[PDB]
């Protein structure tokens, strides 16, 4: 899978992930949705190799699952970020390691603040601002060095990220088939139907 | 080979061709590309023959458990998630699968998932798969719309596999088709592409790049 | 997966009317150093069967072994162990194809060939080959390595199909099977003079006969 | 990355009584690509008849390099070349390459104007010359063509006769083998007139 | 480094009559240019009206022989004698086949006998077990020299009537038992003359109703 | 191969087994390993048959027109055009020479060219894979100033060993004797030397 | 391949199979194999078979130059000269084993050629994937001074012996005698093995394939 | 370079290049012409290896240009593709090979009839009466197969293209920025500026 | 590394050199490579130093608890456990031993096991990278039933000419004399052996 963007604004958390899939010449689909919810106010998206990427996250968002019933409480996107970078952590070392990078975005209903973590495959888990996986980073991290400020609105975030997209379709050499949207606050997660 | 499945207004279309290779060694001309797993469910396959062959085969045992164990009709869905967790067991050690687990349940309607070998599982309303998958592509891609009848999706899938045959070396013999509804699926034929192809010319003044 | 150090060469054989006839050198190579030359490569197996051996010595010995524990275990509550359950070549055979092929199954073969010749309690002759891959034939005339290729030819012009095995008898066999020792000697590098010969006949039983020598050398053409 | 099996093909060649036949298919594709379904690969200098199957750039090249030198052979000799003069200056040609080969394996096919004796030959990419009565084959399904030419062919076949036995030796020989087929030729060759015929075969 | 694999030639026929089948093959047994036997039988009855051969890397081919027997004689103790039918016999072939999938038995294998309804069967496997039923099949050194001739020759392939020119194909006519052997030996006739693993002796098994019957031909030694 | 030259009182004699290997095929097992480069100055070859057989047909030559020219070449000579072939195209041959003479001045002379194409002078020299055998026996063994019966005894018994260890040695045993009554060849059959 | 040669009392004896193969094909089962050098002179070619045919016929075109100048037939020796430093140059990569045999003014010669350039001169030799079987007849079997028909048939029963032990080696046996009062060609000098007979016919009747167009042309 | 296609009507030869031009990761350029006039009736797009594409046209089109000049006269297309032929089976055999795939689209002056020729950088020419180089191939042959006629309008044929490039943008990876497409028929070489 | 053991009239002799290299570096030049294994079974080790000791160890073991068992072991037995350990673990050992023994039935007895695991029961025995160079002197020399000092200078020579063509071995000749009267350890020095 191609690329994931994701940028925390004053109130909110936005996460924008490519609806290609390809394998090979063919590009098999134009409509997927490279992501998974977790809790209520976290969402996790991912971009790896093939088979890799949609198994380790199912499988984290079955664990987090469990523990909401067990609890009957949400883990903060703080404890959810440090239970996935173990589990990368713990796979690197492995007979054969989970190939996948993500991202997690989530709401922290107690401090009332949006938190952005990247995490790679090694587990090379950091908290940000904005955020990339593979070579979209390239191009988005010097845009949003730019244009970024933390006082940001939502729209103002969907804004300076169709700027982001705009730069990757012009400058990139694959057809990563447009982008699915994802709004992470307070009232929980929402899809942009239309961008 | 060549596999296709696509969704349309009256159901699902299900096309594949019957050449069986070892490099450029045609093996077989008359080879089943498609498992009946049941009243309900098809199963395509491409890649290895064997491994094709007995893990769908095996698919279509695991599916009859289910039945026995729940007195219920396995969702698409699952039979499919069944075969993708399989293989991911197996991923790395050089399984060569790429398959196609068409379906209807009343709780889906008709349903398509692809899953392939290296573990990659997806839902959708077309997919071609095999080393004439492009070949297929180009001509359902350009045809293709829901509106289609039962009688011109037959022919188009019968068209698109056609179109494979005479392009890739490594696909052909003949057409066998499949139409899968609310009452199940229903075989609609061999069609050898010795006279298909010089039918199909003929009827529809294509095929201008031959000799005939 | 190994290498093989110590090797021994060609082992030959044939059958003929009565029974079969088994040669091979006593000579252990270390490359291409002639290094041990009093090496038995012919092992008898009770007195109907000799089991000749060609390749690693020391998985010859090895084999030899469990051939020498296999007679004591065959004898184990067993009152009939010098008659009617005494051990046959087709039972020793079988058991030495079946280690073999296990043994390559497991990617650490026992670096070999082998022919098993003898004669089974209803006077057949038993000739049959076997080797490192579990790789089995049985012919008229067999050999391994280099005598493959120099042996049979001569060999198979005494008996070249199933029909001449009757017409063959024990002395013409046995000067067929000296003479290809001969031509194994001049035209084989890792070879030697020295050899053992066998003869397991339906009759006559098993006659063993060591330090033999090639004899009879044409040289004088080199002078010239 | 093999030379001779990137773009597919394959000749035969029979004798019969009076006459010889060569056949080939219409073949040409980039591995598992189809791309031209007209690429003969049959040409003629005078009444001489040169199959050329193999990497096609090589086969383009040799028959513009055969018709290159038996037009100067004509010029020079005031006669058109036999097949057995012929048979020789594509040995000799193909071995002045001997460490940097022509990927091909040609055929040779004709009657010689003055004895009257029907002739065929074939080489290896080299110029080693097959000089056989029979049939002579060549390409990707040669081991396929090899055995049906071995049992259906007998000698001293006539015309028509011939040409049902050397069509069918192509049909299914072709039809076992990926990079083979997409339409087919048979020259029929007598002392004085030549019958081509395109057949009618499976288009996969 | 050690190999595991090797190669002793050899080639085998199936074809399938209406109520017979024929599973034939060389006795030749070669290693690279040696020829190890004249006369190393190939082609086993197995029990139950079942013929079978497993050419290629003769150890493999031996030991599948012996694991499919072996598989009929507990087939008979675990299901009270009951006879195993010729498509249960191919399902059963290749789950051993695949058993060793990633460390395949290296041979082409193929079993002949008569279904439940009396028809003859030909049955054919790839190294790793996928199988299909067929009419006809050559396997080992020689197939591609065997196979375009049974086409022709069996399924009439590229033949129509004369008269018609390509409009009308010749109709596909039943072979009987002595028409079938015919093209068994001329089939390896031929493949000895072109193929030089191939030689010395052909050995054929027929299976009708009646039971298992052999016949042995000559074939050139050189 | 095993190949020797000795030299003793009245001149030197070199020696060989006849054993010719294509890997364990015995391709020539009456080989003559023992080569004339001119009347009285021969060789012994090791190593490629191919390349000591181009090697001793080029020095041949050379000595050739060097005789028409200067008249007869020294030992000496005949071990420089040897070496300077050998050590010139090192990269592409697999040599080892003993060049072996005898002149009226100087008397027995030997001279050895191992792979590197240097060259050393010596009273005796052992050469080939089954030298290495004989080693010990021949510096226990070798005395100077012997007779021509006494060193061809020392060479017979020292191939001999070198024959009976090594299997890519073997066959008869060549000699050829250099003195001022002339050139003679001698050869010795397996059941003579095996039985010493 | 299975060719062989040997020294007899007037002359030299050569002899040869005739399989030619590809891969494991025969393309050619009566393939000629004993190539002509000088009227005095022949020689048996195995390995890379358009190596054995070209540098055949190239030093049997020099030496007919040679010949010309000099006015008297050629050596053998000048014969495996002309091979062996010719092979020698090209390091092995001409990939022609030769047997050279031949009567001169000196007498009858002998020769086997390997493609690095070394030769044997020897009484009698064979070469190719067939020369152990051969060369087993000859260790069995020779003896110096042999008799022309004793000769004949040695070398007939070596190449016998690669013909049917040899996978590589088959179809006929042809000869080639040479000696100062004669030579003879003997092609084939035997047919060990009868070309098998076919039980039915399996040739097509008239108008049975399919055809599309059709064109006729005069010459 | 990617895309090349070539499509042969009744009157006419059309030929459609793409307009990227990418290195590595960024895309460098999106309005490039992978073709050169070679003559007034004769039309060479290209596509292969960096440098080698432009020098090897460039090569060929000064020397047709030369032929020109000296003769007073246009060269057929058939005998163009001859010289370029062996100009590239001259290449293979090379220290340096040019690794350049070439269509070859002419208008036939004295037969009144359009021509395509598609060679590789072995040498393999062909006459057709549509072409493709690369893996463009893989997806237009067979709509070609299906809808094309050799009595088709000019206008047909660009519906037909439009058809062709529509596939290639749904269903292969690489985003190649659109085609160039130009037509040869008797009255010469011209672009088409609206596609 | 050159090593030996010879049989003779009164009993066994083991002899070695003392060398022991790391490439071209004399890394032991006083090196003890005869070691006991039972008070009257002793073996000779060439190979890896490692392997040799970490056999010769485990040997030692197995000898001491059949004495408390069984008694004194044969010779015989002490070949057997030396080769159970060197055949089983040939992909791992780089070892080729000779043990040497004195029983009262059997008198001397000499088995060598080289580096495939095979064993070999011989009248005397030579190993080491130094042995291929007095092959053809220890055949010639050696025979059945001599003397101790026969025996003694039968190795010194052998040893002192393994030691002067062989790079790898070296320093002084060490010796161990097993018969009925008990164990005897020789020295020799180079100032005494060179000069032979
Ligand atoms: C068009 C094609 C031929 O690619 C299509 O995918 C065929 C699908 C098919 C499905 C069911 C039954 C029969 C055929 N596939 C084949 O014909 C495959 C192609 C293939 C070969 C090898 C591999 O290797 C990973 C993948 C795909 N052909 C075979 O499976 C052939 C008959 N058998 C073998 O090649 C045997 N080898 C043995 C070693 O292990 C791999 C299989
Ligand atoms: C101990 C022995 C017998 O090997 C001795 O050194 C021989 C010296 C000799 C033999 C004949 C005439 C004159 C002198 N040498 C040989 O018998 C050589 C062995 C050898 C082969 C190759 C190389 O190095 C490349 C070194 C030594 N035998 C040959 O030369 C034989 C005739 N030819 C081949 O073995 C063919 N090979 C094929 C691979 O490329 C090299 C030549
Ligand atoms: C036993 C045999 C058949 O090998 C004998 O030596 C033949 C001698 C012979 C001589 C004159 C005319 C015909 C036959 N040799 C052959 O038949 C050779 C065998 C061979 C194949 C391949 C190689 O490769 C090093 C060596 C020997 N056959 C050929 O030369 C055939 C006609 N051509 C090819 O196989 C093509 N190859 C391509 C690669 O380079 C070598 C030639
Ligand atoms: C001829 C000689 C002196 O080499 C003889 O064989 C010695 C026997 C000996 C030495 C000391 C005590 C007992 C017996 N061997 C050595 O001196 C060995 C040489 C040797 C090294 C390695 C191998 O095979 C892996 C075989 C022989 N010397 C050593 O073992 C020394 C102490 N250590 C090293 O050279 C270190 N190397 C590093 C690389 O891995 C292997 C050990
Ligand atoms: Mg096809
Ligand atoms: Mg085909
Ligand atoms: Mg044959
Ligand atoms: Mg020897
Ligand atoms: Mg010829």
């Amino acid at each position: 899978m191609d690329i994931i963007l994701g940028i925390r604004v004053q109130d909110s958390v936005i996460l924008a992930s490519s609806k290609a899939v390809t394998r090979g010449i063919s590009v098999l689909k134009d409509s997927d949705d490279k992501t998974r919810q977790l809790s209520p106010h976290t969402l996790m998206s991912f971009a790896g190799e093939a088979g890799d990427t949609v198994q380790f996250a199912e499988y984290i968002q079955a664990n987090i699952q469990l523990y909401s019933i067990r609890e009957d409480y949400e883990l903060s996107p703080q404890a959810v970020s440090s239970f996935v970078r173990q589990e990368l952590a713990k796979s690197i070392r492995s007979r054969r390691p989970y190939q996948v990078n993500v991202l997690i975005g989530g709401y922290d209903k107690k401090k009332n603040k949006p938190e952005l973590y990247q995490i790679d495959y090694l587990g090379t888990k950091v908290e940000l601002p904005y955020g990339a996986h593979g070579y979209s980073g390239f191009y988005t991290f010097s845009l949003l060095d730019h244009h970024y400020r933390p006082d940001m609105t939502t729209e103002e975030g969907l804004d300076l990220l169709k700027l982001c997209v705009q730069e990757l379709e012009k400058r990139m050499p694959m057809d990563f088939k447009g982008v699915i949207v994802k709004i992470v606050d307070k009232d929980g997660i929402r899809q942009v139907d239309d961008f | 080979t060549t596999t296709l499945a696509f969704r349309f207004q009256g159901g699902i279309i299900v096309a594949v061709d019957s050449r069986a290779t070892a490099g450029n060694w045609v093996a077989s001309q008359t080879v089943k590309k498609v498992i009946e797993i049941n009243p309900f469910l098809l199963g395509t396959m491409a890649g290895g023959a064997a491994d094709c062959q007995f893990w769908e085969t095996w698919l279509g045992s695991q599916c009859r458990l289910h039945e026995l164990r729940e007195k219920e009709r396995i969702s698409v869905a699952a039979a499919s998630k069944i075969l993708s967790n399989l293989v991911y067991q197996y991923k790395g050690a050089g399984l060569s699968m790429g398959t196609m687990i068409c379906g209807y349940t009343r709780k889906e309607g008709p349903t398509i998932y692809y899953v392939d070998s290296d573990g990659t599982r997806l839902k959708g309303d077309i997919f071609c798969v095999g080393s004439g998958q492009t070949f297929a592509y180009g001509v359902l891609d350009s045809n293709y719309k829901w509106d289609l009848s039962v009688e011109d999706a037959l022919y188009l899938g019968k068209r698109s596999i056609l179109a494979a045959a005479h392009r890739d070396a490594y696909s052909g013999g003949s057409v066998n088709l499949y139409h899968v509804t609310e009452d199940g699926w229903i075989y609609h034929g061999n069609h050898d592409v010795g006279e298909l192809f010089w039918k199909v010319k003929e009827e529809e003044g294509s095929f201008n790049n031959v000799i005939g | 997966t190994q290498q093989p150090i110590v090797t021994g060469t060609s082992v030959i054989s044939m059958k003929y009317d009565n029974g079969v006839i088994i040669a091979a050198d006593n000579l252990g190579s270390y490359g291409s150093l002639l290094r041990f030359n009093g090496v038995e490569r012919l092992i008898p197996v009770g007195d109907n069967t000799v089991v000749g051996i060609s390749g690693d010595i020391s998985d010859m010995q090895h084999i030899e072994r469990l051939l020498k524990d296999l007679v004591t275990e065959n004898a184990y509550d067993n009152p009939l162990a010098d008659a009617e359950e005494a051990l046959e070549p087709s039972y020793i055979f079988e058991y030495l194809a079946t280690v073999m092929y296990q043994r390559r199954s497991k990617m650490n073969p026992l670096w070999n060939a082998i022919i098993v010749a003898g004669v089974q309690s209803n006077g057949d002759q038993f000739l049959r080959y076997v080797n490192l891959l579990g790789v089995t034939y049985s012919s008229p005339t067999l050999a391994t390595g280099f005598g493959a290729h120099m042996a049979n030819p001569l060999l198979r012009k005494v008996v070249d199909r199933e029909s001449d095995i009757p017409k063959t008898t024990v002395q013409v066999a046995e000067e067929a099977i000296v003479n290809a020792m001969r031509v194994l000697y001049y035209r084989d590098a890792r070879s030697s003079r020295n050899f053992s010969l066998a003869i397991i006949d339906k009759n006559t039983g098993l006659t063993f006969k060591k330090n033999l020598q090639v004899e009879n050398m044409k040289w004088d053409f080199a002078k010239d | 990355s093999d030379p001779s099996s990137i773009n597919g093909g394959i000749v035969v060649a029979m004798t019969g009584k009076d006459c010889v036949a060569i056949a080939c298919d219409l073949r040409l594709g980039s591995q598992s690509l189809g791309v031209s379904n007209k690429f003969e690969k049959i040409f003629h200098y005078g009444h001489v008849f040169l199959g050329i199957t193999g990497l096609a750039t090589d086969v383009t090249t040799l028959n513009e390099m055969f018709r290159y030198k038996t037009n100067l052979y004509k010029l020079k000799e005031e006669r058109a070349i036999e097949p057995e003069t012929f048979t020789q200056l594509v040995s000799s040609s193909l071995y002045e390459r001997r460490f940097g080969p022509y990927f091909v394996g040609p055929v040779v096919a004709g009657i010689n104007s003055k004895s009257g004796k029907p002739f065929i030959a074939g080489f290896d990419l080299i110029g080693c010359i097959d000089e056989a009565k029979d049939f002579i084959v060549s390409g990707t399904a040669s081991d396929q063509l090899f055995g049906m030419c071995e049992s259906l062919y007998e000698p001293n076949l006539e015309p028509e006769d011939l040409f049902e036995t050397i069509s069918q030796a192509l049909l299914n020989a072709a039809d076992r083998d990926a990079l083979s087929g997409w339409g087919a030729v048979v020259y029929i060759i007598k002392k004085d007139e030549v019958v081509k015929r395109y057949l009618k075969m499976r288009q996969d | 480094q050690f190999n595991p694999y090797g190669d002793n030639g050899g080639t085998i026929l199936g074809i399938a009559g209406e109520d017979f089948a024929v599973l034939a093959g060389d006795t030749r047994n070669i290693t690279d240019y040696s020829i190890n036997s004249r006369y190393e039988p190939k082609v086993f009855d197995c029990g139950d009206n079942i013929v079978m051969s497993a050419n290629g890397f003769a150890a493999d081919g031996d030991a599948l022989v012996k694991r499919f027997k072996n598989s009929v004689k507990w087939y008979h103790f675990d299901h009270n004698d009951k006879k195993l039918s010729i498509n249960s016999a191919a399902r059963n072939i290749q789950h051993l086949l695949y058993g060793k999938r990633f460390f395949p038995y290296y041979v082409h294998t193929i079993i002949a006998g008569l279904d439940e309804d009396g028809k003859g069967a030909v049955y054919s496997f790839d190294p790793v077990g996928s199988y299909e039923r067929e009419q006809c099949r050559a396997g080992g050194a020689a197939a591609s020299l065997i196979m375009p001739f049974l086409d022709n020759q069996v399924n009439f392939k590229n033949q129509y009537e004369p008269g018609t020119n390509g409009k009308v194909k010749k109709p596909l006519k039943y072979l009987s038992v002595e028409e079938v052997i015919k093209l068994v030996r001329d089939s390896f006739t031929s493949a000895t003359e072109r193929h030089i693993q191939v030689g010395d002796g052909l050995e054929i098994l027929i299976v009708t109703k009646d039971g298992v019957r052999k016949e042995f031909y000559e074939l050139k030694r050189d | 191969t095993s190949i020797m030259a000795v030299t003793f009182k009245d001149g030197v004699i070199l020696g060989a087994d006849s054993r010719t290997t294509t890997g364990a095929y015995i391709a020539n097992r009456v080989t003559d390993k023992l080569t004339r480069v001119h009347d009285k100055i021969w060789c012994c070859r090791s190593g490629s048959a191919a390349d000591t057989q181009a090697i001793a047909d080029i020095v041949q030559y050379h000595l050739e027109l060097y005789t028409s020219q200067y008249g007869t070449p020294s030992t000496e000579t005949a071990a420089s055009v040897f070496k300077e072939l050998c050590y010139e195209n090192k990269d592409n041959l697999t040599a080892g020479i003993i060049v072996a003479g005898y002149d009226d001045k100087n008397k027995g002379e030997v001279y050895t060219i191992p792979l590197g194409g240097s060259v050393h002078k010596l009273p005796y020299a052992i050469a080939g894979s089954g030298s290495t055998f004989i080693y010990g026996y021949c510096d226990k063994n070798f005395r100077e100033n012997m007779s021509k019966e006494e060193t061809v005894d020392f060479i017979k018994h020292s191939l001999s060993q070198a024959i009976k260890w090594d299997g890519s040695s073997g066959g008869v045993i060549r000699m050829v004797v250099l003195t001022a009554a002339g050139v003679e060849r001698l050869i010795f059959y397996p059941d003579e030397y095996e039985q010493l | 391949t299975t060719i062989a040669g040997v020294v007899y009392k007037d002359g030299i004896v050569l002899g040869a199979d005739t399989r030619a193969t590809e891969g494991m094909v025969v393309a050619d089962k009566n393939c000629s194999k004993i190539h002509f050098i000088s009227p005095n002179i022949y020689c048996c070619g195995a390995g890379t078979a358009a190596d054995t045919d070209m540098t055949t016929q190239l030093i049997s075109s020099n030496l007919e130059l040679h010949s010309l100048s000099t006015g008297r037939l050629p050596r053998v020796v000048t014969a495996n000269r002309m091979l062996k430093q010719m092979l020698f140059r090209y390091q092995g990569y001409i990939g022609a084993a030769l047997v050279l045999g031949g009567v001169d003014v000196t007498g009858p010669h002998l020769y086997s050629i390997y493609p690095h350039g070394s030769t044997d001169k020897l009484p009698y030799v064979t070469m190719g994937s067939g020369s152990l079987a051969a060369m087993a007849v000859f260790e069995d079997k020779f003896r110096p001074d042999m008799e022309e028909e004793e000769a004949k048939n040695l070398v007939s029963e070596a190449i016998a012996a690669g013909i049917f032990n040899d996978l590589g080696s088959g179809g006929n046996i042809d000869l080639c005698v040479i000696s100062k009062n004669k030579l003879d060609f003997l092609r084939p000098y035997t047919v060990p093995n009868k070309k098998g007979t076919r039980l039915g016919r399996y040739r097509c009747e008239k108008g049975t394939t399919a055809v599309l167009t059709e064109k006729i042309t005069p010459l």
